[PDB]
């Protein structure tokens, strides 16, 4: 809360590090855009049947 | 008999602070006097509001 707030430099680097990640996981292909949202995901479309 | 009251005016709010001061002039009394501390901020910013 100290004013004026000062951010560390390293943070941006860690951010870019996280956003540049592409890995394989339980959610399928995991990759992010510049803003941090998910990209290239796959959502299985399913229907409930008798069985 | 000093009463400290904080206030938050979004940057670009002019007539509002004007009416605030006019109100301060009209409703002032001998009994007690309000002592405002005005703070301009980015009203949409949560960090700014918290701070
Ligand atoms: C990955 O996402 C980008 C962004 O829409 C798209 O252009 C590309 O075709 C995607 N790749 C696959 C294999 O779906």
């Amino acid at each position: 809360l100290a004013n004026p707030a000062v951010p560390w430099g390293q943070g941006v680097e860690i951010e870019r590090a996280l956003k540049q990640v592409q890995v394989e996981g339980l959610s399928g292909n995991i990759k992010f855009d510049q803003n941090g949202k998910r990209i290239n995901y796959t959502i299985n479309i399913m229907e409930l049947k008798t069985n | 008999n000093s009463i400290q009251i904080g206030g938050l005016f979004p940057r670009g709010a002019d007539q509002e602070y004007s009416a605030f001061r006019v109100g301060m002039v009209q409703f002032s009394t001998s009994e007690f006097r309000l002592t405002p501390h005005i703070d301009n901020l980015e009203v949409a910013n949560s960090f700014a509001v918290t701070n």
